[PDB]
């Protein structure tokens, strides 16, 4: 029996990911089984809607191409159960609006209480975690195996690999290498420590190399657009990109007049979270850009850094003198004004106003921090103003005009 | 809200601050860096199941900047002295510039001793440059005796080039600072 | 402007109703006034649903035949929270489904909290009452007044009036009389004491006639299996009873084996909760019952009273002492044997029937309270075993058979 | 759950006993009772905002049940002894056979002292046959009196027929009995 196997294989997977701790993946195995449920149960007469109902928790719903509704009814109480723990807490919701209307006409109302106390302290945690920041749903790398002889058919082939919480490259690095370690003996694995894009052309047929990058959600304008909050940019993602350093000349790193960035944007076969932590890249591609871009990126980065520290009412000082201090008190970001803004490219209208928004933002952290300070530094803030109203001048200068 | 702490670096020119910091803060190996023209880092870190705010203030290692540096040095949580464990001169630094320095501006603010570029301990062409001066890599044992005799809360090291160690020490950073 | 008078009209009757604490009425006219909203809204393309959305809450709604998504969203949490002051907690998450996704819409996460927490405390609350019994939504009054003198339009007309919790005939009849003797003056009010049907070919024009008589909510067979809970039976109801004696010969009151019972039903044109506290009778008819029959019913009722005493886990001992003692210890239910048991009309098998549940009863409600007095009685208890005993011997000896 | 307040009725026969009870908790009139084969009643009462059920026990006022009568008298709340204010023996009675009876068997349980029939005493013919035999209705007043020396929680009146006083009859028999 087809569906039950599929089941039975999700079933024992969730037990694998609670064992493991990676909760939302066991979460992604509640939810497809009980969407495979769903949709047999809908066929017969016996569920109003099926698959799609649960296509807004995971669009992999798709894959899913005895059962009673009392058995639903345990899966859906599962599910929710589930993304509590993986702390999904947003999406709670879809899964009991399915069991709502059941429970109703059972007329069992302590199952409704339940559910509805769920709810109410799922958004209540969701307000919270938005304001303080301490939900930590993982970190996301590339991951791509070359070795023929060690790995057979595993050579050649790119995973996103999803870690928990705040796992640094470091740590799953040597995971990987420990499993492959115990699998294939220590002085036989060896790890690309680099990102540039390898050529088997030139590896050593006697080693298993495994090369890791760290890689982060990205999104097009439209997309920014449609995902408003970071829970809706950390949920259903598909793609992930990173940055590497290149001059069209020699090495990778350069003056600022040289120093181009490679970013590259990697599609992975299914969206995380999904039945596993780790999914086959699909697709990829890149872009270019030139030193004047690679100017008004980081400039640009830095705007709203500054800006988002400011126009914070709970005000976090010492990030604000961090990011500050970095800002005025250094060459530095005039190196762009001087190979950029002084007697090309029309364009660059924008590295001027991103300098302007730069200065002000600069300004307003200067402002903002000599009322935070318990003169125990004062000093500091003095030197800090000093060094900036000096670098102003130089831009007021290069720029002909204020600042 | 999460709390922020405040972690100064400070050390000989080249003993590899700057490294360690972008490769903590990043997951870049230095051949990877893409050139910034700012400084300074901050990064979450999870220390006992909870999550932190981790502030990490790059310094200059020379002299010509003895008089700026402090400025840096109030409201710091906890400092890192580092040195190269291939440079010598770095680790007398600790004791007869670094420690004293910050210990004269902070002195009950907490510090660990950093042992950096471990790396270079295997380097031939490192090893041959030392016996030519009868010198050794500094060893970590050498390094946790320089570490009580100065009242470091430890030792710990680290490479950015391969980034063993690098996590470690941001964590032991955390705790010292608590 | 039609719907904006409308709502003006609903909205005063509701500070009318709660200032004369109402609740329920109130919370109809919100909820009226959100469905005119919707209504209108649902024709302009800016809200889903519309007028029928809420019928499920009342179906009065249909009467319902500058406004904004803002507004009508107010006007949600506004039956919400009316809803919740009524005690009609059943009802609020009709309300509470349709701005559910405009909060989602939103990110609204705050709202969203709100609502299930008032969710989970109305189910808590739900489980609650239904235990305890504490919840009351009121008692219901078929009046009727004569007298074109005082009355003019009023003449001849029936209401049913909605009261507070536990309110006794007595205490509507006088706030009746007083409110018709300010505006009459006292002499000139007369309550009709007496639910017979009243021709007025023998009132006296003199005077101004009020008649008041206790109803209760009455169902069909069909609608007692759909309205399965008390609630159920108390929201949205149009129907009520009350009952009078009479014989075929003469008094109203006679001997069991010449006791007849008119058992009369009334609709209301509107069914209660309604944006008024009283509604028009509609139509009304009734339904005699012989003698027999009226045993057979008062059987059946005393039956039903102690097996629902001694089914009961949390038993009320003075409650089964009440009934019990009233059941064994008096002629007496004998009385109906007599009459109706012994050496016509074949239809009898019922009523042997009814008395056999009921020596059973007895039986079990004596069982139930030997393992709960504390010795001050026993002798009590053994006196009512004694009655007991001996009443089913005689049953026993009418009907020929065991008991 | 909700609290069962025990209520014990006495008093000689024909005072009214059954027809105020049967009143109260069906809110019919005397002319509209559907005769009835069982005794006792139960009725939800609301006071101070919180619903009690009260459970009602009737009993024969008649000597030949002397004996029985008592039976129902352990676990008593509260006891309502009843009087018609146009029976003057029923008056007596209260003093000669019924605050002894209950006292007797249940010596700290409280009583309200109830009259009975209050719209009689309006009535022409009863108040004649009462003038012949040089007797009046007895008053609120003397019935308080008496309440007082016997030591009743207080008195109150009624009419079954008219249900003036009815439902402050059950109001002070459960404030009573709390
Ligand atoms: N082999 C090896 N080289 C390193 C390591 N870390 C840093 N380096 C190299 O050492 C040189 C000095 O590195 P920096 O990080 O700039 O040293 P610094 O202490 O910040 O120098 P100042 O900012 O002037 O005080 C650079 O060429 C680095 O690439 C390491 O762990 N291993
Ligand atoms: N006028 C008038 N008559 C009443 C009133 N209450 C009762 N009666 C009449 O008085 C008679 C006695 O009424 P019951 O209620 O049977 O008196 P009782 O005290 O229960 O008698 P026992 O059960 O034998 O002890 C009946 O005919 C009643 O209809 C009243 O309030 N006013
Ligand atoms: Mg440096
Ligand atoms: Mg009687």
């Amino acid at each position: 029996s087809t569906p039950e196997l599929r089941k039975t294989w999700l079933d024992s997977m969730a037990r694998i990911h609670v064992k493991n701790g990676d909760l939302s993946e066991a979460a992604m195995c509640y939810v497809h089984v009980t969407a495979l449920v769903a949709e047999y149960l809908t066929r017969k007469g016996v569920f109003r809607q099926g698959c799609t109902a649960f296509r807004v928790i995971t669009p992999n719903i798709d894959e899913e191409a005895h059962f009673n509704e009392d058995v639903l009814m345990e899966l859906l109480e599962q599910c929710a159960d589930g993304l509590w723990k993986a702390e999904r807490y947003e999406l709670i919701a879809d899964i009991y609006k399915l069991i709502i209307p059941i429970y109703e006409k059972r007329r069992d109302f302590e199952r409704l209480a339940h559910l509805y106390d769920t709810l109410h302290r799922a958004y209540s945690k969701v307000t919270e975690v938005m304001h303080s920041g301490r939900r930590l749903l993982g970190t996301y790398f590339r991951v791509a195996f070359f070795g023929q002889g060690f790995f057979e058919d595993e050579d050649g082939k790119e995973y996103i690999y999803k870690e928990p919480k705040l796992t640094p490259l470091s740590e799953i690095s040597q995971r990987l290498l420990k499993l492959y370690s115990d699998k294939f003996g220590s002085e036989n694995v060896k790890m690309i420590q680099d990102s540039g894009k390898v050529n088997p052309k030139d590896l050593d047929s006697k080693y298993a190399y495994i090369q890791v990058t760290h890689v982060i959600p990205f999104f097009d304008e439209k997309e920014l657009q449609e995902r408003k909050t970071e829970f809706e940019r950390s949920h259903n993602i598909r793609r992930f990109m990173f940055e590497m350093p290149f001059t069209q000349t020699g090495k990778r790193q350069g003056g600022v007049e040289e120093q181009c960035k490679r970013r590259t944007i990697l599609t992975a076969i299914h969206c995380f979270p999904y039945v596993k932590k780790r999914i086959p890249v699909m697709y990829q591609h890149h872009t270019d850009l030139n030193p004047i871009e690679v100017a008004i990126d980081e400039m640009s980065k830095k705007v709203a850094e500054l800006r988002q520290l400011c126009s914070s009412a709970e005000v976090d000082m010492i990030k604000l003198q961090l990011k500050l201090q970095g800002s005025v008190s250094v060459a530095g970001p005039l190196a762009y004004a001087r190979a950029f803004l002084d007697d090309p490219d029309n364009k660059v209208k924008l590295l001027k106003e991103v300098f302007r928004q730069f200065v002000e933002a600069c300004g307003q952290a200067l402002a903002v921090n000599e009322r935070l300070i318990k003169e125990d530094q004062l000093e500091y803030q003095e030197e800090m103003k000093a060094n900036y109203r000096e670098m102003a001048k130089e831009l007021s200068e290069i720029m002909h005009e204020q600042l | 809200h999460m709390q922020t702490i405040k972690c100064v670096v400070v050390g000989d020119g080249a003993v590899g601050k700057t490294c360690l910091l972008i490769s903590y803060t990043t997951n870049k190996f230095p051949s990877e860096y893409v050139p910034t023209v700012f400084d300074n880092y901050a990064v979450t870190v999870m220390i006992g199941g909870e999550p932190y705010t981790l502030g990490l203030f790059d310094t200059a290692g020379q002299e010509d900047y003895d008089r700026l540096r402090p400025l840096s040095y109030p409201q710091t949580d906890v400092f890192l002295v580092c040195f190269s464990v291939v440079s010598p001169s770095s680790f007398e630094n600790v004791k007869e510039k670094w420690v004293p320095e910050i210990t004269h501006h902070c002195p009950k603010t907490p510090f660990l001793l950093v042992g950096t570029q471990i790396d270079l301990r295997d380097d031939p062409s490192t090893i041959e440059k030392l016996a030519k001066n009868k010198q050794k890599p500094i060893t970590p044992e050498t390094a946790e005796k320089l570490a009580r005799d100065l009242k470091a809360v430890k030792y710990v090291e680290c490479s950015a080039l391969t980034q063993k160690g690098l996590k470690n020490v941001f964590d032991e950073a955390i705790l010292a600072a608590l």
